[PDB]
């Protein structure tokens, strides 16, 4: 309860740990930790009836975010861990259900079978991407096909268990926790080009209400970069 | 029975991957197959279950010839001969049957003719990473610009494949099937199996289909 | 010199053999190892994780988020059916395209145990108590649910316990796992009546698999 | 006899083989070897030491000497800039024909690190100061001498040192060394301006190579 | 990775290094080389880095046949013969296809039929000196008048290449290409490398050329 | 490398030989044995128990 790092607090009250493996340290790399390890807060997202869906692109999202983001313009490579913090304030009268998975190497198809999405549909800066219950038209040239029960990729969407992950019911939970390690095939990868995870909150069971209550459920995520390190002199 | 399952298991198979024909009286007449895992709908799905992998590759060429209808006056020929030359990622490619490229030192060749053993070859782990990569979340690396998703890191060769004997008399037309076989996987991070049927080759673009085969009602 | 015999099968090419090989590229000088997280040694450690199982398919969710949600309403009637559905294996049923489901469809003869455990998603003023009846095969369904009780049983109390696991050995009428009403769903004012049902699916023991096959998911 | 089995890939030339070989000529009672000076056992012997680079092209310079001499006169403005060159490997860059550059013109992949030394050959009598300013990947060229003071950067003081030496890795916009005028150049009486510098280059640590490939200065 | 910079990674390789072609009919069609670093343009500029070579070597020829177009009636031929002689420094040379040269006891020659492994010979380090030269300055030794820059102290033999059999009914004509491989390297004196064009085969004679390639500005 | 001769009737078929084979299936873990009442180990067995002679034959 009432973790601090740096000058930002959260308060708490348990945690999945990645594939079982804590972060972790490996010219010469440098190791900054004072401008990195703090809480950075994206901006709240409503759930409301008719929802569907939403992702961030993990080292985009903070591309803005201060310190952190003049270090990805700066230092050509780099690895990171991450600390995600989802948590939904719903009272005692509303009912739902969320998954929250964090899904590495996430590649997403188009709406055309010939093209590829191009840079502004996969991600935006610290603004979610919404998923849409229906199906994208093939009239359209560039645009992520973001059909809910495919998640994007081809996949059943009651097969993305399998990532870790984290069920966040309105019932008896509150809130969500994932650590994730650093997953890549190269120990040192640019942090432009390349996007090596992907945080998906879908909605299966959709939420209900009566006539009276707040017709909107706010999440809010919070992430927080552990035992970065970039590639410089 | 728990050891039918493991990696080892699973994976070290044979399929035929490529399959094409050449002859030598073209002037043009040779063969290509950028290695990829992605060629057979059937092996692509069950290297799809994983995103890192990392192997030795095993490869056997089964060669077999066939008499085209020549002109007249008794042909009669040798035994014929074939050269596989394997190119490895960043190196000269052919673009006719007589060229440089072929009479290269680095560019590693096997020598065959028929009536006896298939030619087989092996390839080791080569990369600069230390896996390979199924999937790819981002654009490509050391480039101006880059098509989403491709992932250059991992580039295996080309293979390339044509008759060493030049006879007038009769042409000679020839197939070629390729077998695949990885051996020592390594496996990390698994990935749920595709849904939806697949389009191309280059990319994992879909059309959305449902999730499973309809019943009449719920009881 | 030494005086060798060959014997019959000596120059043909088997597919599943193992034998050494010429390597193509010797002296290279491979990439070493990196600790990549999460290894997979088995395939039986991709079973063992739950997963939701579309229970409510009936023509027109498939193609949408309804088909993993069961509807529960509050009714009228004195004992009624919730869901159900068989065991069979293979033939169009709910657990063939699931996690569980698609590593079994890549063997031919397969037995072991599940696990499957159920979730409330209601409010948390709302209670209630069901029935999760299992029949044996060999016996029928339950077509009511006073000889549902008689069966092997699990009564789910709502407002005390959120999530009731249910035990079931599995072997590639032959099983069912229907559930009944107990009492209906008692509900506050001002709070909805129409709550759902999640359902997942595991791998309770481990498997024992045998004669790997192709998988019919394909065109 | 012994019975034996002929594998896959037997009666084959793969051009990248190491056997057993029968010798032309045996009972020959070669020559032995003679303590000769100067035994190169491997190439990275040979890039340790150091070359002049051709700094100074210029599209008629090329074909004389004064492509590897640097002009330094005496001017007017505040501030200056001498040289410049980027590290972009392969593409016409000044260091691609040097002794380091055509021993990794023969590999794919390859990093290390770099000694510059410089050398003032001018007259005795004559000082000033140069700013010696290294750009890292990423950062772009400093179009200003101030800008360029807040990098990292070595000053050279040409009447106490006649040779400075800037080390630098270099990996396989991707940096810039380029060289200002801090002061002008003072000079006495009866004593010339206009004068020269040399550029050096050299492997400052051990290299590593791998996957050898022919070079493209070739027809 | 230090060890494939090595001298035994460098040039223990394999090489095209002739081709060429003879008849059988035609009384005079046979082959020769006189065996040589400098043929290929790729191999003599790997060599020529060093001053003082010393290796054993290795050779394999890939022999394949043509039928030329005969006259009529059902040409029907045997299996063909080929003999492959080597002439060590200071032996006797044929000059027809049907010589005594060919019959004589001192020259080692191979006996080879279609169909079958390719004809591997090693031929040891076969000299006067301790090493050899592929630079000389000075004139011919042990002779009354010398070329400049020749050395006839390295002189490592011919190959010769010829049918065995004599058939009137069909002509055919056969290719040879020679693969050339050092073995158990030794490397003295380093020497910079080649940048002009080669233009002869015998002498280092060339046109000047501009050091590198040039830009517009030296900023 | 090593140097081998063949010696006749090396690449012929006979019936009667035993010699080692590929395994057309490996890795395929196959059922251990089960304790089966009743087990023939040699074919003298068979004939020790005793049987009925058609002593009557008789044409009908």
């Amino acid at each position: 309860r009432s973790i601090t790092l740096g000058n930002s607090t959260i308060t708490t009250q348990n945690v999945v740990v990645g594939y079982g493996v804590w972060p972790e340290y490996l010219d010469q790399p440098t190791q900054p930790d004072v401008a990195t390890c703090r809480f950075y807060t994206l901006e709240s997202v409503q759930w409301m009836k008719n929802s569907a869906g939403w992702w961030w692109k993990l080292p985009d999202a903070l591309s803005q975010m201060g310190l952190f983001g003049q270090n990805m313009q700066y230092h050509y490579l780099g690895r990171t861990g991450y600390t995600i913090h989802v948590q939904c304030n719903a009272s005692k009268f509303h009912q739902g259900c969320l998954l929250v998975v964090c899904v590495p190497e996430a590649e997403m198809g188009c709406s055309n079978l010939n093209n590829t999405p191009e840079f502004s549909e996969l991600s935006g800066g610290d603004s979610a991407r919404m998923f849409t219950d229906t199906q994208v038209g093939e009239s359209n040239a560039k645009k992520v096909q973001t059909a809910v029960w495919n998640a994007g990729m081809g996949v059943g969407v009651g097969n993305l268990t399998i990532f870790p992950h984290q069920w966040i019911n309105l019932r008896t939970n509150n809130s969500a926790t994932l650590v994730m390690p650093y997953i890549n095939s190269v120990p040192m990868d640019n942090m432009f080009r390349h996007n090596n995870l992907t945080l998906m909150i879908i909605p299966f069971v959709p939420l209900n209400y009566s006539e009276g209550s707040s017709p909107y459920v706010p999440i809010t995520v919070t992430i927080a970069p552990m035992c970065a390190e970039y590639n410089g002199l | 029975s728990r050891s039918e399952s493991s990696i080892e298991n699973f994976l070290c198979r044979s399929a035929c991957v490529y399959y094409a024909t050449y002859t030598n009286n073209s002037k043009k007449g040779f063969a290509e197959w950028v290695i990829n895992t992605r060629q057979v709908a059937q092996l692509r799905r069950k290297l799809e279950l994983f995103t890192y992998l990392r192997f030795d590759l095993e490869l056997t060429f089964v060669i077999t010839s066939a008499q085209q209808p020549s002109t007249a006056s008794s042909v009669d020929a040798p035994v014929q001969t074939h050269q596989i030359m394997y190119v490895p990622p960043g190196g000269p490619v052919p673009t006719k049957v007589k060229d440089y490229a072929w009479q290269t030192s680095t560019n590693p060749s096997v020598f065959w003719t028929e009536g006896n053993a298939p030619p087989r070859m092996s390839i080791p782990f080569i990369s600069i990473g230390n896996a390979y990569s199924c999937f790819y979340d981002g654009w490509t690396q050391f480039s101006r610009n880059g098509v989403y998703g491709i992932n250059t890191l991992n580039n295996m060769g080309t293979l390339y494949m044509r008759h060493v004997n030049e006879a007038g008399q009769g042409p000679i037309k020839s197939t070629v099937r390729i077998y695949f076989k990885p051996k020592h996987v390594k496996a990390w991070v698994p990935r749920p199996p595709r849904l939806c049927q697949y389009e191309k080759q280059k990319n994992v673009n879909f059309s959305p289909i449902g999730v499973t085969t309809s019943r009449t009602d719920i009881i | 010199g030494l005086p060798v015999m060959t014997t019959p099968g000596s120059t043909q090419f088997l597919t599943s053999d193992d034998f050494q090989s010429p390597s193509a590229m010797p002296q290279f000088d491979v990439t070493p190892e990196m600790q990549i997280p999460g290894r997979v040694n088995n395939l039986m450690e991709i079973a063992e994780v739950d997963s939701v199982v579309p229970v409510n398919n009936t023509e027109d969710n498939v193609s949408s988020l309804k088909a993993y949600q069961i509807p529960v309403q509050s009714n009228s009637d004195n004992g009624k059916q919730v869901f159900g559905f068989p065991l069979q294996p293979g033939a169009n049923n709910v657990l063939n395209r699931t996690l569980l489901g698609e590593i079994l469809n890549y063997y031919t003869h397969w037995s072991g145990s599940i696990k499957l455990t159920f979730m409330f998603c209601g409010s948390a003023m709302a209670t209630g108590k069901f029935l999760l009846a299992y029949s044996p095969p060999g016996a029928g369904v339950p077509k009511n649910r006073k000889d549902a009780m008689l069966g092997t049983h699990v009564i789910w109390d709502v407002g005390l316990q959120s999530s009731c696991v249910l035990c079931v050995p599995w072997i590639s009428a032959a099983g069912y796992v229907t559930c009944w009403y107990q009492t209906n769903i008692v509900v506050p004012a001002d709070v909805q009546s129409s709550c759902d049902i999640l359902c997942f699916v595991s791998a309770c023991n481990d498997f024992s698999v045998r004669m790997l096959k192709d998988t019919p998911f394909i065109r």
